[PDB]
């Protein structure tokens, strides 16, 4: 279960039915190429979401 | 470039060091340039009979025109065998007088996909379409995908390596006509070396970092990965059975290439998996 | 330089 | 006011 | 192990 | 066998408390020999025993341990076993200094739970 | 009673250099036969009825 | 001794319905747990959270079940023999 | 305050990547003003490369991007001229007329409402005509509807031949089928156009 | 009758597009029509893909309109709202009867949900009952929105594969046949199974647990994977929870919490998301921050 | 089993969950007329039959499931 995939990082991921479209979601990231890139497309929250850490990490 | 280059084979001699660092300038950015497949068709074979059958046949051939061979392959379904009569003299034509040809041809290959034309006028656009490759491949290849998108965008030389899987977007009809799928698998192999090496020069612009390196591999090794796969969805027969043996040959040797030049790709396919149908006449083949 | 699935 | 959550 | 010179053919001695 | 230090903090003990999953087996002596053992490491660490020194009211740890536990047969991978045999051999040392495992100031209870099906 | 070959043939949201719109699937999605039983319900009160006589 | 061993031969997974008895319940899920076989421990936990059997009941509802059980396994058993 | 010339070029190093980012604000406010820059650098330049981020405008995720974008293009085709508009942009929004998405069906149906507008009768006629009523037979109810919305708002500009021969079957067709909502809407349709 | 009555409706819409609320007669005859339209569907309003579905709204009626600005006007857009809408809001009877009148308007191109909040203890206690008291002046208005959330449903389905809902799983439930045996005619218990169902809330913990809400469980990891393994369900899409990024999936992809109130009682600051399930069943997420005021 | 004479008392338990299932439904019921829904109307006039065929019930509750026909859902479920 804590096996935790990284598609973008690694071709081994990305079983064939999604295929295509990893690979348009790679040459998206890769051809836009911002500040900041990132090695995961779910990254949602882990186990609870805190107003007062959002709060501090804001200003 | 490529036409240069052959120059410059020829001109070995002569040139002191210039041969040598152009053909290490395109082995290090043009690798779709130096396939080796082109240049041992390039190299050909010293029985002359080209060069005899060339210098008594051209003579005065009535002056075939571009403009004629437009009006007669555009009355075609009414005229085949002025066509191939044009292009039987268009094959004893040499490389260098083939390029005001290079528009006709092209362009107009829908009515060859056509169902009921001859094999024969098929490889003759085929050996016509080789030396046109091993003079001036680029634009060569831009027309030929912009001919053979199915019945119309008109994709171009960056969007074709950014995404050569557009040259795989095509007929199923040029999925089930053999030659014309030679084209295909030429154009194909090409764009994905080609594809390598625009990721290459696209990295190396940005960097104005490790995971940029292993996203590039992770990118074209999913890449070619994914052309394999439609490969063999090609050689996949259709329910409409339920030309199929000449294609499935074509796709098992362009596979064989890609198994050679990377084994990855063969543990990176099979990790994938594909339909065990297609399994048993691949191990035959590959 | 991935040459198999990555938790194994 | 207090809370956000409606703990109650 | 030799990708392209398969199982049932000679080696190469040296 | 023990998820909770005396160095934990009430977050760690929520969270291991709640995580915790139902794969173990009916080892009701070898795990009352753990606690019981880690109660008589802490105490001998204090050194609040006074061995050979009386027993002093005033030195005190007191400890409440509750066990948990549905009442059903002891388990075990040799087989059932129907009688509590708390296990004799203690790596501890100087566990031969009280002829029982616990002390006087820890109070065992056990709760049973015997909620009917219906 | 009780596909990659079409995938890229129609596939990359009409964008080509920009991602593809949707962002995944939940499943395989779009569950296909809903199918129903209508076969009869005549002579299956003889087969019933051919049931319950050996019954009695 | 009978269930150590992982040469068997009659369907592990189908007869955790026919058991009925908490404790060699417990003993397969521990032995599942150990080996790794999650799904037929994922089988083993649903049928021993079953609410037929709790091991508190007053005791007409298990000897039903458990007559139940002796009934479908011997006729399970005499189906297969003869 | 400033020329239009002046601050076009001044913006134009800066329009491209403020065109495709983070706020759908600023997306919106691009969109309103860049026709007055498309007008500026006339054919040439909108074509050669603001084509694409108005294709891409169309297809964005927002409605008010979409419906912004389709004000946008309302403002292209009356201020560049119906042929043109003939030449480039009925062939995007025709092409993207077939696309899985619903949504960018609703997009392409909109923009067809505002060009039958602006673009005279002819080419509405024998251009958007054949797809809409192509697109009438479609399975989502949704689209359906917003067909017939789009009969409803495209009718008073044809000719009342062509009305009573093809808009006529299909719209007693999206009164004949079996949702309320669409038989509704065709109702209202009918009774505006006054067919029967 | 029924066109003139289409029409006013209509001029209501675009008055509380307006932001202006209706006349007492015309709340009067809303409720009505909207008892009489929502009696007929079930517990389990099935509703069909393609959709877009919307988190909490807790009465930021600025918000609900921006939220409609990214998702599409309602004639175009089918919408499915799973909850609490009429709590701590400043327009929340604005909201209401707006989701209402969309609703009577478009029977089938919207579906609303029953959250925890649309009860006659909780609205007293959170300050719906003063905002209607301070806005009409008299509770009749407060009655008939409390006897219409009497008459809301309980949890929505989308094509056999999506469970909506608002709190979560149940120790007393097992089935959808029992959520439609299940009767909803009555203002929430305290305890029993419609309470833990708009109670409930997920955790990485496994087994059940006690919530700090006082009411409901609180379920784990397995127990969504057992549900889901139960009835065929693909993925349960709950809204209670207030989260920063506007969207969590929980349970390795088997529950996802949507929240889509932007700036929670406007302090907390955190973004919104909605999702947007096209036809073939392509699941899209948008993402957005408060309008300015 | 109605046939039967005492297949009633050994089926005592799917008769029991039965009429739950009915008593359930007919409290959830909103309609004011019974026959909205069909397929439980005729369950339970067979159900309340069966037991009059087997007789654990007065003739006079036998022709419940006669009147059944005409009542409203909550004097059915009373
Ligand atoms: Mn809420
Ligand atoms: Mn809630």
């Amino acid at each position: 279960k804590d096996l935790k995939p990284q598609t973008f990082r690694n071709a081994y991921d990305i079983p064939r039915r999604n295929l295509l479209d990893h690979l348009t979601r790679m040459r998206s990231n890769l051809l836009k190429s911002t500040r900041r890139f990132l090695k995961g497309q779910d990254e949602d929250q882990v186990h609870s979401v805190p107003i007062a850490q959002m709060g501090n990490y804001q200003e | 470039i490529k036409f240069l280059i052959r120059q410059a084979q020829g001109l070995q001699q002569e040139l002191g060091g210039l041969h040598s660092a152009l053909l290490r300038l395109l082995a290090t950015n043009y690798p779709h340039l130096c396939i080796v497949d082109d240049w041992i068709c390039e190299e050909e074979i010293t029985g002359t009979d080209a060069l005899l059958r060339r210098m008594l046949l051209t003579n005065n051939a009535k002056n075939h025109s571009p403009k004629q061979l437009q009006e007669a392959f555009s009355a075609v379904p009414v005229n085949n065998t002025q066509v191939m009569q044009i292009i039987e003299h268009l094959t004893l034509l040499s490389a260098s007088e083939l390029i005001p040809y290079a528009e006709v041809l092209t362009s107009n290959m829908s009515q060859l996909l056509n169902s009921g034309v001859p094999r024969r006028i098929l490889q003759t656009v085929n050996k016509l379409w080789m030396v046109l490759n091993t003079v001036m491949p680029r634009r060569l290849w831009v027309m030929t995908v912009n001919a053979l998108q199915p019945s119309q965008q008109k994709y171009t030389q960056n969007d074709l390596m950014i995404d050569p899987l557009i040259v795989l977007r095509c007929d199923q009809r040029v999925h089930r006509c053999p030659p014309l799928m030679d084209i295909t698998l030429h154009m194909l192999n090409g764009y994905l070396l080609a594809s390598k090496a625009y990721l290459s020069a696209h990295l190396k612009e940005t960097e104005q970092e490790v995971t940029r390196e292993e996203l590039k591999n992770a990118l074209l090794a999913a890449q070619d990965s994914a052309a394999v796969q439609i490969l063999l969805e090609i050689c996949l027969p259709t329910e409409e059975e339920k030309n199929l043996r000449e294609v499935q040959c074509l796709i098992c040797c362009l596979l064989h290439q890609m198994y050679i030049a990377d084994p990855n790709i063969a543990k990176l396919v099979h990790f994938q998996g594909y339909p065990c149908e297609l399994l048993p006449l691949t191990v035959a083949g590959i | 330089t991935s040459p198999s699935y990555s938790p194994t | 006011s207090p809370k956000y959550s409606p703990t109650s | 192990t030799s990708p392209s010179y398969s199982p049932t053919s000679p080696s190469y001695s040296p | 066998a023990i998820k909770a230090g005396w160095k934990e903090n009430h977050a760690t003990f929520m969270n291991e408390l709640k995580n915790l999953q139902a794969e173990g087996l009916t080892t009701l002596g070898q795990s009352l020999r753990t606690a019981f053992d880690l109660l008589n490491l802490n105490r001998l660490v204090t050194g609040i025993d006074n061995y050979g020194q009386g027993r002093n009211p005033f030195f005190l740890e007191p400890a409440i341990i509750i066990t948990i536990t549905d009442g059903s047969k002891l388990t075990t991978t040799s087989g059932v076993q129907d009688e509590l045999h708390l296990p004799l051999n203690s790596p501890l040392p100087g566990s031969e200094l009280t002829k029982e495992p616990f002390r006087w100031d820890q109070r065992l209870f056990a709760l049973v739970l015997r909620l009917p099906g219906t | 009673g009780q596909t990659n070959r079409r995938h890229t043939a129609a596939v990359p949201g009409p964008g080509g250099i920009w991602s593809v719109f949707h962002a995944g699937v939940i499943g395989r999605g779009l569950k296909p036969p809903k199918f129903v039983q209508s076969r009869n319900q005549q002579e299956v009160i003889y087969n019933t009825q051919s049931l319950l006589s050996l019954l009695v | 001794k009978s269930l150590q061993e992982q040469n068997s031969h009659d369907a592990m997974d189908s007869y955790y319905d026919y058991i009925w008895d908490v404790t060699i319940l417990e003993y397969l899920t521990y032995l599942h747990h150990k080996r790794g076989e999650t799904d037929k421990r994922q089988i083993a936990i649903k049928a021993i959270g079953q609410t037929e059997l709790n091991a508190s009941n007053p005791e007409e509802v298990l000897q039903l079940a458990a007559q139940r059980r002796k009934k479908k396994f011997l006729q399970a058993m005499a189906k297969l023999y003869f | 305050v400033i020329g239009i010339r002046q601050l076009s070029q001044s913006l134009l190093p800066a329009i491209v990547e403020l065109a495709e980012d983070a706020k759908w604000r600023v997306r919106l406010a691009i969109i309103e003003y860049m026709p007055l820059l498309a007008g500026q650098l006339g054919v040439e330049f909108f074509d050669e490369k603001l084509n694409s981020l108005c294709m891409a405008w169309l297809v964005d995720h927002v409605y008010a991007i979409r419906e912004a974008a389709t004000s946008n293009l309302k403002k292209l085709v009356e201020k560049f001229g119906k042929e043109w508009a003939h030449a480039t942009i009925i062939p995007k929004v025709l092409a993207m007329s077939g696309d899985p998405n619903y949504l960018h069906r609703m997009t392409t149906l909109f923009c067809i409402n505002v060009l039958s507008e602006v673009c005279g009768q002819d080419i509405t006629t024998k251009h958007m005509l054949p797809t809409v009523l192509r697109m009438a037979g479609d399975p989502v109810a949704n689209v359906r509807f917003n067909v017939a919305k789009s009969l409803q708002k495209i009718g008073p500009i044809l000719d009342n031949s062509t009305l009573q021969s093809e808009v006529k079957p299909i719209l007693e067709k999206l009164t004949q089928d079996q949702d309320v909502d669409v038989k509704y809407f065709a109702q209202e349709a009918l009774t505006v156009l006054s067919l029967a | 009758d029924e066109k003139v009555f289409t029409k006013e409706l209509d001029q209501w819409i675009e008055q509380l597009n307006e932001c202006k609320q209706l006349s007492e007669s015309q709340v009067k005859s809303l409720c009505e029509k909207a008892k009489e339209i929502l009696t007929k569907e079930s517990n389990v309003q099935e509703v069909r893909c393609p959709v877009t579905v919307c988190g909490d709204v807790h009465g930021q009626f600025h918000d609900l309109m921006e939220l409609f600005r990214i998702g599409g006007k309602s004639p175009d857009t089918n919408y499915l709202f799973m909850g609490d809408y009429v709590d701590r809001g400043y327009y929340s009877v604005e909201t209401v009867t707006l989701l209402v009148a969309l609703k009577v308007r478009y029977r089938e191109r919207i579906t609303i949900l029953r959250g925890n909040h649309e009860s006659r203890q909780i609205t007293q206690v959170y300050g719906f009952y003063d905002e209607c008291l301070r806005k009409y002046g008299n509770a009749n208005v407060w009655k008939y929105f409390t006897d219409l959330f009497d008459y809301l449903p309980l949890t929505a389905l989308v094509d056999g594969q999506i469970f909506c809902l608002h709190g979560g799983l149940s120790p007393s439930i097992d089935t959808l046949d029992h959520i439609r045996a299940l009767d909803r005619l009555q203002e929430v218990p305290h305890e029993g199974p419609m309470c833990d169902l708009l109670w409930s809330d997920p955790d990485d913990r496994g087994g059940w647990g006690i919530s700090p809400r006082g009411a409901g469980y609180t379920f784990g990891q397995d127990i969504s994977e057992t549900f889901n393994h139960a009835n065929g369900l693909t993925l349960v899409s709950r809204a209670h929870q207030l989260v920063m990024e506007g969207y969590n999936w929980c349970h390795d992809r088997n529950v996802v919490t949507i929240f889509s109130a932007p700036n929670y009682c406007y302090r907390c600051g955190n973004q919104a998301a909605i999702m947007e399930l096209d036809d073939t069943l392509k699941y899209s997420f948008l993402q957005f921050d408060p309008a300015p005021r | 089993v109605a046939a039967a004479p005492p297949a009633l008392c050994y089926c005592s338990v799917l008769l029991r969950g039965l009429l739950a299932a009915l008593l359930g439904h007919w409290e959830a019921s909103r309609h004011p007329d019974t026959t909205h829904s069909p397929w439980h109307l005729e369950a339970s006039c067979t159900l309340v039959a069966v037991m009059a065929e087997g007789s654990l019930l007065p003739p006079a509750l036998g022709n419940m499931h006669e009147v059944f026909s005409q009542l409203a859902p909550f004097e059915v479920r009373l």
